[PDB]
C-alpha cells in the first residue's frame, strides 16, 4: 500500500494536546520495550520539539495474558479526525448481528501496522512514553501506519478488510461478520461446537492474507429491557404497601395507565410501618392491572442514530450491577444486570470497569457505536484506578454522578 | 581541522496565516548605536548573526541596556512580536524532580554548556524572521540589518530546541554508561555517579570527548558551588535534602498580600515540615483582589500560625531514595477538613511529607476525605517514585468494610493496614435496611409559601403523637428538614421515618458526618444519639396515609 490516502482534521480544529498521565516504573518499562520493537520495524519514529501534539498511552494486559500490551487513548484525536465516507455513504449496521446465537470477537487491530499513514497528519498521532520524576525528558514518537484505536483506521483500512473476507463470505452467507475499530466481531446461528469451527476457520484465512489467536465468545439471544416485576406477597405490611407505590409511581412515567388509587387506600390513617395491611378486593385488581401492564413493552422506544447512547450503572451490592442503555429519560432501549465480577470480589472499581467493558461491548453489537456512561463514582477515584483493569482496545466517554439516585431501589 | 558532526536543525514555521514580525526600530542616542555596532560586529564574527540586505521585509526592534556596576552596554533583542507568531513547540522542561524521588549518587560533577547553546544553529529558512536594524548615526546612512545564525536568547523556540538537541547528543552516552546519571538544567549540566572519584573523572573526560564530536567545549562550572546545590527552591546534600531557609516574619498588621506570602511559603515547607496547616490563613483570602487591603488575622488564624512557627522552629530533612526498601504512608486527621501525610522507607526518616484540604462541598464525611487523600498520594507516589506506597491509615478494618459495602458509589483504597493514631475515621450513623418492630413511626412533611416565605413543619406518628411547628423565613426544602430534625428530637432511641422529600433523602442517603447548613449538622447530632433509624421515602400527594395527614398539617 505505498499510497496514502488524505486525511485531515475537522475545519478550525488544531491537532490533539492532552497531557500524559503518570505510569508505574513496571508500565514505562513495558513500553520502552515494545516501542523500540516498533521503531525497529517502522511502525513509529522519534520526534522533534516542533511537534506539539500529544495523545496518551498506558500499558494493558488483554483478557488473560501475560505479555504487556500498548494502548494509546485516541478520544481527543477521534474527536478532532475528518468525519469518514471513505469507500461508501456509511457502513449500514447489520440488525442480525444482535440476533445471533453465538458471537465470537476476534482482534485483527494487527492489520493496521500493514497500511503506511498519510505523511502530513502523522505528527498528529503523537505521544510520550513519560519518565518517572521527571528524571529525563518523556521519549517522543509518532506513529507512520495505520495505528490502533485511531477512528481513521478502520475507514482507510475498510477496502482491504472487505476483499480479504470475501472469499469467506462468500462460502459461509449465514455468518454475520461486523468491524467496530480494531475487533472483528463474528456470529453465527449454529450449534456452539459448528460456530467455533468456522473462527478458527476465519483466523487462518486472515492469515494466509498477511492474527492474535485471540476471542471473545457473547450470545446476543438474551440482551432486551427487563421487566418491571412487582413483588408477589401473602401479607403486606405498611412498609411494603409505601415501597409498592413508590415503584408503581415511578412506573407510571414509563407507563401510561398505572393506577395507585386503590392501593394508597389501604393505608387510610396512620400506622405503624411493620403493621400487616390486608389487600381488598379492589387494590388486589388495581395491581393485577398494573402488573399486566408491566408485561408490554414500553411505548414509542425507537433507536435515533443522530443522537448518543447513554448508559447509567448501579452499585446493587454482592457484585450486582444494574444499568440501563437509552437515548431519552424513561425510554429504555435495553436494560440488565450483573453478578459475581470476575476476580473482583473486593474491589469496586475493578467490577465498575468490567461493567463498562461489558456494556459496551454490547452497545456495539447493537448499535454500532458506544455509549456515554453515568458512572456512580468520585471522579478522582475512577481517573486514579480504571486504567488499571481496562482491557478493551476502545475507550468510551463518561460522566461521574454525585447525588444517589432514587430509582436505584426501583431496579433492585 | 577534526570534522565535526553538525547538530541536526528542527524545522520552524510560524503559526498558520501569520507572517514574520515587522515592527518600527525605535531612535537610539549615539552611544548606544556605538555599543551596539561594537557588540554586533562581534557576534558576527562568532557566526552568531549575519548582515542581509534590505529585500528582507521584517524586523525586530534592538535595544541598549547596561549594568551599573557592570561598566558595557548590553544588546537586547525584543522578540515580543516574533514570539507571538512564531509555532507552539513540546516544551520539554515544565517539571523538575522531586528530591525525595532522586538515589543519592557518591559524587556529582557540574559543567557548564553555555557555549554548546550557541552551536545550536536555527533552522535556515526561519532565519529571515529574526532580523533586526541598527540604526545609522545622525540617520545619514542606511540603518545596519542583521539575522541570526543561531537560537536567539528569547525567541520562543530557543529554549525546547536547545535541550532537546542537547539530550539527542547526549542518549548514545548516557545508553552506554547506564552507571552514570546526567541531567541538564539552564546551562547547566550535572553528571552523578556511585563509582569511585578515579572512574567518576574518567567518564567525565569521557563524555567530554563525547561532546567533542559535535565542536561542543565543556569546562567546569566558575566558582564551583559547594554542597548544597541551591536548585529551584530546594537544599541537595550529599545524603539529605530539604528545602531552603523557611522564615515566616513577625508583624502587627498583616495586609491581603501579606497572607498570600506566608501560604506560599508554608505550602512550600509543608513538603518536608510534617503538620503544615493553611486553612485558618487560607480563608482570610476567600474572595478579595486589592493586595495591600488589610485583614486582622482571627484567633483561629493566629493560633494556626503559631502552630506552624512551632513546626517551623527547627529544620527538617528528607532522606534520599532507597529502591530495596518499602515505599509506606501514612495520613492523619487534622480536622476542619485538613490532612497531613509522611511518606518513608524506615520509620522516623520520612522522604517528604504533605498535606492534603478538604475540597468545597455544602455536605461531606472523614472517610469520603480520607479516600480522597489516598488518591492524591497515590498519583503524586506514581509520579516521585514509579509505584504506589503501602498505606497507614487512622480508620479500622471493619470501619472501611462497612463503609464500601453500603456505599452507593463505588470505592476502592489500595493495599492499606489500620495505624491506631486518633483522631480515628470512623462512621458516625447507619440506617437501618428494615423498618424498625415495635418503634414508633414518625410521619413527617413540610411546606413553605414562596411569597411570604412563611411555612410549617411537624410529624404525627402511629401513637398518635403530633407536632407542627410555625417557622418564618423559610423555604420548603428547609421545612422538610426541619420536620426530620423534629422527629429525632421527640422519638426514643429507636424510629422509623417516613419523610415524601426526595432532597432530604438526597441529603442523608449521602451520609455526611457535616454539612455548611447548620440544620444539617442538628440532624446528624441527632442521628449520632439514636440506635436505630430507619428513613422511608414515599411519594408525595398520592394519599398515602399518615403523610396525607401532615401534609394537610404544614400546608396552610
Ligand atoms: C545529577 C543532578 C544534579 C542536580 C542539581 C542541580 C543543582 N543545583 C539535580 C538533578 C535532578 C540531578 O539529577 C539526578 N540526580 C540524581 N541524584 C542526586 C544526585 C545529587 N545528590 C546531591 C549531591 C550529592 C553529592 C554531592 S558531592 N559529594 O559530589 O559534593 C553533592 C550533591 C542527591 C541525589 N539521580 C538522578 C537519576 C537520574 S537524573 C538524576
Ligand atoms: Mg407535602
Amino acid at each position: 500500500p505505498i499510497e496514502t490516502v488524505p486525511v485531515k482534521l475537522k475545519p478550525g480544529m488544531d491537532g490533539p494536546k492532552v497531557k500524559q498521565w503518570p505510569l508505574t516504573e513496571e508500565k514505562i518499562k513495558a513500553l520502552v520495550e515494545i516501542c523500540t520493537e516498533m521503531e525497529k520495524e517502522g511502525k513509529i519514529s522519534k520526534i522533534g520539539p516542533e511537534n506539539p501534539y500529544n495523545t496518551p498511552v498506558f500499558a494493558i494486559k488483554k483478557k488473560d495474558s501475560t505479555k504487556w500490551r500498548k494502548l494509546v487513548d485516541f478520544r481527543e484525536l477521534n474527536k478532532r479526525t475528518q468525519d469518514f465516507w471513505e469507500v461508501q455513504l456509511g457502513i449500514p449496521h447489520p440488525a442480525g448481528l444482535k440476533k445471533k446465537k453465538s458471537v465470537t470477537v476476534l482482534d485483527v487491530g494487527d492489520a493496521y501496522f500493514s497500511v503506511p499513514l498519510d505523511e502530513d497528519f502523522r505528527k498528529y498521532t503523537a505521544f510520550t512514553i513519560p519518565s518517572i520524576n521527571n528524571k529525563t525528558p518523556g521519549i517522543r514518537y509518532q506513529y507512520n501506519v495505520l495505528p490502533q484505536g485511531w477512528k481513521g483506521s478502520p475507514a482507510i483500512f475498510q477496502s482491504s478488510m472487505t476483499k480479504i473476507l470475501e472469499p469467506f463470505k462468500k462460502q459461509n452467507p449465514d455468518i454475520v461478520i461486523y468491524q467496530y475499530m480494531d475487533d472483528l466481531y463474528v456470529g453465527s446461528d449454529l450449534e456452539i461446537g459448528q460456530h467455533r469451527t468456522k473462527i478458527e476457520e476465519l483466523r487462518q484465512h486472515l492469515l494466509r492474507w498477511g492474527f492474535l489467536w485471540m476471542g471473545y465468545e457473547l450470545h446476543p439471544d438474551k440482551w432486551t429491557v427487563q421487566p418491571i416485576v412487582l413483588p408477589e406477597k401473602d401479607s403486606w405490611t405498611v412498609n411494603d404497601i409505601q415501597k409498592l407505590v413508590g415503584k408503581l409511581n415511578w412506573a407510571s412515567q414509563i407507563y401510561p395507565g398505572i393506577k395507585v388509587r386503590q392501593l394508597s387506600k389501604l393505608l387510610r390513617g396512620t400506622k405503624a410501618l411493620t403493621e400487616v395491611i390486608p389487600l381488598t378486593e379492589e387494590a388486589e385488581l388495581e395491581l393485577a392491572e398494573n402488573r399486566e401492564i408491566l408485561k408490554e413493552p414500553v411505548h414509542g422506544v425507537y433507536y435515533d442514530p443522530s443522537k448518543d447512547l447513554i448508559a447509567e450503572i448501579q452499585k446493587q451490592g454482592q457484585g450486582q450491577w444494574t444499568y440501563q442503555i437509552y437515548q431519552e429519560p424513561f425510554k429504555n432501549l435495553k436494560t440488565g444486570k450483573y453478578a459475581r465480577m470476575r476476580g473482583a470480589h473486593t474491589n469496586d472499581v475493578k467490577q465498575l470497569t468490567e461493567a463498562v467493558q461489558k456494556i459496551t461491548t454490547e452497545s456495539i453489537v447493537i448499535w454500532g457505536k458506544t455509549p456515554k456512561f453515568k458512572l456512580p463514582i468520585q471522579k478522582e477515584t475512577w481517573e486514579t484506578w480504571w486504567t488499571e483493569y481496562w482491557q478493551a482496545t476502545w475507550i468510551p466517554e463518561w460522566e461521574f454522578v454525585n447525588t444517589p439516585p432514587l430509582v436505584k431501589l426501583w431496579y433492585q | 581541522m577534526v570534522p565535526i558532526s553538525p547538530i541536526e536543525t528542527v524545522p520552524v514555521k510560524l503559526k498558520p496565516g501569520m507572517d514574520g514580525p515587522k515592527v518600527k526600530q525605535w531612535p537610539l542616542t549615539e552611544e548606544k548605536i556605538k555599543a551596539l555596532v561594537e557588540i554586533c560586529t562581534e557576534m558576527e564574527k562568532e557566526g552568531k548573526i549575519s548582515k542581509i540586505g534590505p529585500e528582507n521585509p521584517y524586523n525586530t526592534p534592538v535595544f541598549a541596556i547596561k549594568k551599573k556596576d557592570s561598566t558595557k552596554w548590553r544588546k537586547l533583542v525584543d522578540f515580543r512580536e516574533l514570539n507571538k507568531r512564531t509555532q507552539d513547540f513540546w516544551e520539554v522542561q515544565l517539571g523538575i524532580p522531586h528530591p525525595a524521588g532522586l538515589k543519592k549518587k557518591k559524587s556529582v560533577t557540574v559543567l557548564d554548556v553555555g557555549d554548546a547553546y550557541f552551536s545550536v544553529p536555527l533552522d535556515e529558512d526561519f532565519r529571515k524572521y529574526t532580523a533586526f536594524t541598527i540604526p545609522s548615526i545622525n540617520n545619514e546612512t542606511p540603518g545596519i540589518r542583521y539575522q541570526y545564525n543561531v537560537l536567539p536568547q528569547g525567541w520562543k523556540g530557543s529554549p525546547a530546541i536547545f535541550q532537546s538537541s542537547m539530550t539527542k547528543i547526549l542518549e548514545p552516552f548516557a545508553a552506554q554508561n547506564p552507571d552514570i546519571v546526567i541531567y541538564q538544567y539552564m546551562d547547566d549540566l550535572y553528571v552523578g555517579s556511585d563509582l569511585e572519584i578515579g572512574q567518576h573523572r574518567t567518564k567525565i573526560e569521557e563524555l567530554r570527548q563525547h561532546l567533542l564530536r559535535w565542536g561542543l567545549t565543556t569546562p567546569d562550572k566558575k566558582h564551583q558551588k559547594e554542597p548544597p546545590f541551591l536548585w529551584m527552591g530546594y537544599e541537595l546534600h550529599p545524603d539529605k535534602w530539604t528545602v531552603q531557609p523557611i522564615v515566616l516574619p513577625e508583624k502587627d498588621s498583616w495586609t491581603v498580600n501579606d497572607i498570600q506570602k506566608l501560604v506560599g511559603k508554608l505550602n512550600w515547607a509543608s513538603q518536608i515540615y510534617p503538620g503544615i496547616k493553611v486553612r485558618q490563613l487560607s480563608k482570610l483570602l476567600r474572595g478579595t483582589k486589592a493586595l495591600t487591603e488589610v485583614i486582622p488575622l482571627t484567633e483561629e488564624a493566629e493560633l494556626e500560625l503559631a502552630e506552624n512557627r512551632e513546626i517551623l522552629k527547627e529544620p527538617v530533612h528528607g532522606v534520599y531514595y532507597d529502591p530495596s526498601k518499602d515505599l509506606i504512608a501514612e495520613i492523619q486527621k487534622q480536622g476542619q477538613g485538613q490532612w497531613t501525610y509522611q511518606i518513608y522507607q524506615e520509620p522516623f526518616k520520612n522522604l517528604k511529607t504533605g498535606k492534603y484540604a478538604r475540597m468545597r462541598g455544602a455536605h461531606t464525611n472523614d472517610v469520603k476525605q480520607l479516600t480522597e487523600a489516598v488518591q492524591k498520594i497515590t498519583t503524586e507516589s506514581i509520579v516521585i517514585w514509579g509505584k504506589t506506597p503501602k498505606f497507614k491509615l487512622p480508620i479500622q478494618k471493619e470501619t472501611w468494610e462497612t463503609w464500601w459495602t453500603e456505599y452507593w458509589q463505588a470505592t476502592w483504597i489500595p493495599e492499606w493496614e489500620f495505624v491506631n493514631t486518633p483522631p480515628l475515621v470512623k462512621l458516625w450513623y447507619q440506617l437501618e435496611k428494615e423498618p424498625i418492630v415495635g418503634a414508633e413511626t414518625f410521619y413527617v412533611d413540610g411546606a413553605a409559601n414562596r411569597e411570604t416565605k412563611l411555612g410549617k413543619a411537624g410529624y404525627v406518628t402511629n401513637k398518635g403523637r403530633q407536632k407542627v411547628v410555625p417557622l418564618t423565613n423559610t423555604t420548603n426544602q428547609k421545612t422538610e428538614l426541619q420536620a426530620i430534625y423534629l422527629a429525632l428530637q421527640d422519638s426514643g432511641l429507636e424510629v422509623n421515618i417516613v419523610t415524601d422529600s426526595q432532597y432530604a433523602l438526597g441529603i442523608i442517603q449521602a451520609q455526611p458526618d457535616k454539612s455548611e447548613s447548620e440544620l444539617v449538622n442538628q440532624i446528624i447530632e441527632q442521628l449520632i444519639k439514636k440506635e436505630k433509624v430507619y428513613l422511608a421515602w414515599v411519594p408525595a400527594h398520592k394519599g398515602i396515609g399518615g403523610n396525607e395527614q401532615v401534609d394537610k398539617l404544614v400546608s396552610a
